[PDB]
């Protein structure tokens, strides 16, 4: 049964965690006694409507504020697939976390509230339906399902006109991003009631498409590049009684087996795999797509962090002394010059990088040079630029390992530009 | 010709404080503006006369030499520059090198001052360069912190920390413990500056609640706590990105207004470029031209220009706000290579 990684994305409060939680529940992955206890705890803290969300949101600050802060990973299994599902935050402060999530994903569920004002807000200039869609594209997610959520809400009440309104807006925007919009399901659901999650909803007779589970089965599994050299960007590092220090991350390329000797770049520390675990099931090998924790003998937690990359010793992950990229500028309030230093979000990493030169401005559609060494770039421009990371950074050429070779540029907490790396000068 | 800027002074001050001599043979000399240099000259001469009274030969020679090299650098000037002159001259004992530095300070000197000592006497120049407006910045998250420092438009990371708060060898930290760690580390870096009177404020920044808990707790030394900015600033990132975010957003701290002005000017400069408004004058001629007309609303000067002080002077009279672009600023080198580090923004068009 093929495995897939699913990221759940969308604007703050639109219903991401409630969807995932409620889906896991009616699919029977969550103990009724636990759902009962969560509900009681939720009511007693003034937050009844967070009972499904609190399956995913566990941190003290998440519960206090009623928001997701960082990623949560859950295994569930449909008729055709086994999914690792990744719950991502909508809050603008934590889009860096959502991005690491997208970098690990094969497909995305975009959760979009149909509630009056909630939709418009998410799709507004500085909204996260807009931003998350953009970032998901740049991190290389092609398969997308959209859950038009909260159909149950009184200000919505299962209205097909409201639904078709959000669908059309979403379609015009998504097509401008390069999505193949004709192929993607727009399912009207209620993450809270359950409508169209797993079974079909009587409240919405006018809807003929897949339910969300059906839509999942209609996805297609991605290429498994087992013959390219091992690369595992670390998403987090735990220190675990019995195991020791265990990096977690999704195997992008190559294969990893217990016994293997592995190196973590850019620090250059080397350890040896004691064990491998996916969703609490011990493994002996892990292949691309596997989202795993791997115990490492001889490595201290302080040696390694998120955004580090693990490969085998003979073909270690490339550390960029500098690198070259083709970029498009989504948004900027003035202009970008040589010297401009946004943070680069690539795979699980995020490191400020200085533009040391702008070799050429390109026509954004054709790719031809329109000017050698432009005096600056502005919103709407495309370019070939050189980048020097402020601290050691791992990147690969897009042509070689695309999952370590696509990136976003962010500055003053906004997404400014997008990029693919066309060349790397190794450290 | 001689006048240096405050940045150029601070750099020099760092070299001068290394100079030492086994006896009182380093010459320090401060001449207020408008002193007939022929009168300073008469004084150095009377000083020279007294040198033969110095019994120790190697001392007497080191002093004669320094007075001569001073009387030489002086002989070349007709009169003093607008802010007066300072001269430091003698041979450094550990290195062996002999030099006679001469320059005019950013600000005017108010007393005549002559001294031979084992070191150069730089106090007046130290007081001239410390503006006593430093702001400490601490960005706190549950498992990350960044400590940085703001003086003027110069922003810098002093220390980054990552803790062991969870989301053979086993390591593990509670939030409370990482906060204590962060606090101590911030204190060691910042409390010294607070005592020299340099540090006027501490900003606490970061995403969400962790920054509030960090303040409420007993992590930060009381002396830092006394100069806390009232408003916590929400920012998403760590490191320099985080620091910039925090400084831009801390609108109620006056010591940060300078950095904001530098960043906002460069942004208005770039806007004009991107919108093709043509309200930007550059080149010394056109800048001088526009300046003479009172046309320039804001002048941007790269701190590394030698004639920096000339233009700073011209601007204040011309009606132009000044912005000194420091080499730390992101656009600094581009502004230097592409516009020679000198450009104004017009408040009205010339053509
Ligand atoms: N009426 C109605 N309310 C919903 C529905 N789904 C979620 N909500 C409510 O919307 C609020 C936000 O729910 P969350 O699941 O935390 O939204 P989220 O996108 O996952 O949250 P963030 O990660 O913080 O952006 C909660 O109070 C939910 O009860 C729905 O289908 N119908
Ligand atoms: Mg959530």
């Amino acid at each position: 049964k093929p495995h897939m990684n699913l990221v759940v994305i969308g604007h703050v409060d639109h219903g991401k965690s409630t969807l995932v939680g409620h889906l896991l529940y009616r699919l029977g992955y969550i103990e009724e006694k636990k759902l009962k206890e969560l509900e009681e705890q939720a009511k007693s803290r003034g937050k009844e409507s967070f009972k499904f969300a609190w399956i995913l949101d566990k941190m003290k600050e998440e519960r206090e504020r009623g928001i997701t802060i960082d990623l949560t990973f859950m295994k569930f299994e449909t008729k055709k697939y086994v999914f690792t599902i990744i719950d991502a935050p909508g809050h603008r402060d934590f889009v860096k976390n959502m991005i690491t999530g997208a970098s690990q994903a094969d497909a995305a569920i975009l959760v979009v509230s149909a509630r009056k004002g909630e939709f418009e807000a998410g799709m507004s200039t500085e909204g996260q339906t807009r931003e998350h869609l953009l970032l998901a594209r740049t991190m290389g997610i092609e398969q997308i399902i959209v859950a038009v959520n909260k159909m149950d809400a009184p200000d919505v009440n299962y209205d097909q006109k409201r639904y078709e309104f959000v669908v059309s807006v979403l379609k015009k925007f998504m097509k401008g991003l390069g999505y193949q919009v004709d192929k993607i399901p727009f399912i009207p659901v209620s993450a809270w009631k359950g409508d169209n999650l797993i079974e079909r909803s009587p409240n919405m007779p006018w809807y003929n498409g897949p339910t969300l589970v059906e839509a999942l089965d209609q996805l297609q599994p991605p290429a498994k590049p087992v013959d390219k050299p091992l690369r595992i960007p670390v998403q987090n590092v735990y220190s675990i009684p019995g195991a020791g220090t265990v990096p977690v991350g999704r195997v992008e390329t190559g294969v990893l087996r217990v016994g293997d000797k592995v190196v973590f770049m850019p620090p250059g520390v080397v350890g040896e795999v004691r064990s491998i675990e996916m969703h609490y099931q011990q493994l002996q090998q892990a292949e691309p797509g596997d989202n795993i924790g791997f115990a490492v003998r001889g490595v201290s937690k302080s040696d390694i962090k998120r955004g580090d990359v693990a490969g085998h010793l003979d073909k270690p992950p490339t550390v960029a002394e500098e690198f070259e990229a083709r970029i498009f500028v989504i948004w900027h309030p003035s202009a970008i010059t040589v010297g401009y230093t946004p943070v680069i979000h690539v795979h699980t990493a995020s490191v400020s990088s200085r533009i040391i030169e702008i070799k050429a401005k390109l026509d954004p559609k054709t790719g031809q040079v329109v000017e050698q060494n432009p005096q600056f770039l502005k919103a709407g421009d495309a370019a070939i630029v050189r980048f020097k990371p402020v601290k050691p950074l791992v990147v690969e050429k897009f042509s070689e390992i695309p999952q370590l070779g696509r990136f976003a540029m962010r500055d003053m907490n906004r997404t400014v530009g997008i990029g693919i790396v066309t060349d790397v000068k190794p450290a | 010709r001689l006048t240096i800027s405050k940045r150029e002074l601070a750099r020099l001050l760092k070299e001068l404080k290394k100079w030492s001599a086994p006896a009182t043979v380093l010459l320090s000399l401060y001449i207020p503006p408008g002193r007939p240099l022929s009168d300073v000259m008469t004084l150095l001469r009377q000083e020279y006369s007294i040198t033969d009274n110095i019994k120790l030969k190697r001392t007497r020679q080191a002093v004669k030499r320094a007075l001569s090299a001073a009387m030489d650098r002086l002989q070349m000037l007709t009169s003093t520059p607008p802010n007066g002159l300072v001269l430091f001259c003698g041979e450094d004992m550990s290195t062996g090198k002999f030099e006679c530095f001469m320059f005019s300070p950013p600000e005017p000197i108010r007393v005549f001052y002559y001294r031979t000592d084992k070191r150069f006497i730089t106090d007046f120049l130290e007081d001239m360069v410390e503006d006593n407006n430093a702001i400490g910045i601490i960005i706190v998250e549950r498992d990350q912190a960044t400590i940085g420092l703001l003086k003027g438009a110069r922003l810098e990371v002093l220390k980054e920390l990552e803790g062991f708060v969870p989301g053979e060898r086993i390591i593990e930290q509670m939030v409370d413990e990482f906060f204590k760690k962060v606090g101590e580390e911030a204190s060691n870096l910042l409390v010294p500056l607070a005592e020299k009177g340099v540090l006027k404020g501490v900003i606490v920044a970061g995403p969400g609640l962790a920054k509030q808990e960090f303040v409420e707790g007993n992590y930060l030394d009381y002396r830092l706590k006394k100069i806390l900015a009232p408003e916590l600033v929400d920012v998403a990132y760590q490191g320099l990105q985080g620091l910039k975010e925090a400084v831009m957003k801390a609108e109620k701290v006056v010591e940060a207004q300078m950095y904001r002005d530098a960043v906002n000017a460069m942004e208005e400069f770039k806007l004009h470029l991107a919108k093709g408004t043509g309200m930007i004058v550059y080149g010394e001629k056109d800048v001088e031209a526009a300046l003479e007309m009172g046309a320039v609303k804001t002048l941007l000067i790269h701190e590394s220009r030698e004639d920096l002080e000339e233009w700073v002077e011209k601007a204040k009279s011309s009606g132009a706000q000044v912005i000194v672009v420091p080499e730390s600023l992101a656009e600094a080198e581009w502004f230097l290579k592409t516009f020679g580090g000198l450009a104004g923004i017009l408040r009205f068009r010339i053509s």
